[PDB]
């Protein structure tokens, strides 16, 4: 603590910290598709099915984490499934990465005529 | 470590020479209570072929063991001992003046023969390093492919006990190129002399320890049951262990049908032990329970064994997934409950158990612990396609960006100076 205090990046380390949490709980759509917030808590090691609820709804929030909450039951259900790529807005998507590979394109073709112009080595 | 199963009269019986003294051993130092009758059995043949330094350890062992048998609720004969020393240095310059005799009248059958015997004798006395350094020297004098396959064969026995199985698997593929590729025939209408036998069995030992399961089980599947008796290697009983439990670890079902199962040359090894005859056709039938069931019956008897304990953790895993593959591979949907009671084991051991199996192994399923029903897992073609694509543009792009300032700094020469 008092080597990272000493770099003045203490803080970052802690958002280390709680993606090490956010990691583990991403690790749990891979193998689980319902799944209970105290097994949730048991093995992410939260303590209390409150903070899993806590960090599943703030991961869903935050785009990070594809999955559902049910109360009643106490039981988290995973999706997994953003997008079927038949939007246009893949299309746009698309077409935007697509003007940045263009436009990297011409600026490769400007390099090269620069080079061209100038005397043989 | 605990199982009175083991009959160690039959056990005893089946093999012969330091095999029979270290496999005693390791029965005496990894098994208690069936200690006594170990040591006691490996004291009298101890007696046998003439040793000191084993008859030592044994009498001291046996010892400390009738003293422990006090604590629950043989005198040492040093007269045989010098006796023995003196017979067997006796016999070494016997040995030696004879070898010297046939070396002076320089007849390569003679010699070659005399460093036999000498090697012999030595492998009797209880020397691991002189024994292999008279076949070592026997080699120069060899004319026929026989005579160099024989010497091939005391040299991989006595690399067996030195545990140099690279020597041992290098010096079966020279035996088995040196006589024109097998006879290339066969010695015509069959061979009398087993010979590949035990070459297939001493690589599939030297295979085994080096922990080479798939190659181990491959050499000994292919050994023929007409070789039998083989007391400085491995007994057929334990061929048919060895060999049947490290093919069902490592070959899948289409190999366990046409190698194991389908197999003539194996089926007479499968009769002498039925248990695990018993367990590869329940593993091939689908009914896990009892095969499991009689797997961890065998589990405790075959951690005596001198060379298949060391595997018996890696073999059991390996065998246990396997299994929970077969079982879940023609289902979509199955239930955790019935999949808990096929595996002997609870639904939350299972869930775990299948998670480690998704995680890294061949089970491509998700668990749903709410219903406790294990789903199988289909990946959207398109969607992955698109993904990694969409992925590598990125990815390109990045490198583009990262090359465009490494050329510009490359062009404007910009580098951290040493002083």
């Amino acid at each position: 603590s008092e080597t990272f205090t000493r770099d003045n990046n203490m803080g970052l380390v802690k958002q280390c910290l709680s993606s090490l949490y956010k990691k583990n709980i991403q690790r749990l759509t891979k193998t689980f598709l319902t799944l209970s917030l105290q097994d949730m808590a048991s093995r992410v090691q939260l303590s209390g099915p409150q903070e899993a609820e806590k960090y599943v709804l703030h991961m869903i929030e935050d785009g990070e984490i594809f999955a559902s909450i049910n109360q009643k039951d106490g039981m988290v259900s995973f999706h997994d499934n953003p997008e079927k790529y038949n939007n246009p807005a893949m299309l746009h998507n698309i077409d935007q990465e697509m003007l940045k590979c263009i436009e990297l394109d011409e600026r490769l073709k400007a390099m090269d005529q620069e080079i061209t112009v100038n005397p043989q080595f | 470590v605990e199982n009175p199963s083991l009959d160690l009269e039959q056990y005893a019986a089946s093999y012969s020479g330091l095999m029979r003294i270290e496999r005693l051993q390791f029965i005496a130092d990894h098994c208690p209570t069936l200690r006594v009758e170990a040591l006691k059995m490996a004291l009298s043949f101890v007696q046998r072929t003439f040793n000191v330094d084993m008859y030592e350890e044994i009498h001291r062992k046996l010892s400390e063991a009738t003293r422990e048998l006090q604590n629950a609720p043989p005198a040492l004969d040093t007269a045989w001992v010098e006796a023995t020393r003196k017979k067997a240095l006796l016999k070494l310059e016997k040995l030696d003046t004879d070898l010297k005799n046939y070396k002076g009248n320089s007849i390569k059958e003679s010699i070659r023969r005399g460093h036999d015997d000498l090697g012999d004798h030595y492998l009797d006395c209880g020397d691991l390093s002189n024994a292999l350094k008279c076949y070592s020297r026997a080699r120069d004098y060899c004319t026929s492919a026989k005579h160099v396959i024989n010497m091939c064969l005391n040299v991989i026995k006595v690399s067996v006990y030195l545990q140099n199985w690279s020597h041992v698997l290098s010096y079966v593929s020279k035996a088995e190129s040196t006589p024109e590729i097998a006879e290339q025939r066969g010695e015509r209408d069959s061979q009398t002399q087993a010979i590949l036998t035990k070459l297939k069995c001493a690589a599939g030992l030297a295979e085994l320890a080096a922990r080479k399961y798939k190659q181990a089980a491959k050499c000994l599947l292919l050994a023929s049951f007409d070789h039998c008796d083989f007391p400085e290697l491995l007994s057929p009983s334990n061929v048919a262990i060895y060999g049947g439990l490290c093919a069902l670890a490592t070959f899948d079902r289409q190999e366990l049908q046409r190698n194991v199962i389908s197999s003539s040359s194996f089926k007479l090894f499968l009769e002498l032990e039925p248990q695990v005859r018993d367990i590869i056709f329940k593993f091939y039938e689908s009914k896990y329970a009892s095969c499991l069931k009689m797997l961890d019956e065998m589990k405790d008897n075959l951690l005596l064994d001198m060379y298949l304990a060391p595997h018996v953790r890696t073999l059991y895993t390996q065998i246990r997934n396997r299994a929970l593959i077969q079982y879940f591979s023609p289902y979509v949907s199955a239930d955790m409950h019935r999949m808990a009671a096929a595996f002997n084991t609870t639904v939350a051991a299972l869930e775990d158990e299948l998670t480690q199996l998704i995680l890294e192994g061949l089970i491509s399923a998700r668990v749903d612990s709410h219903s406790k029903i294990l789903y199988a897992r289909d990946v959207d073609q398109r969607s992955t396609t698109f993904e990694k694509s969409l992925l590598m543009g990125k990815e390109f792009q990045r490198r583009a960006k990262a090359m465009m300032l490494r050329a510009a700094v490359l062009r404007n020469q910009i580098h951290v100076k040493s002083p």
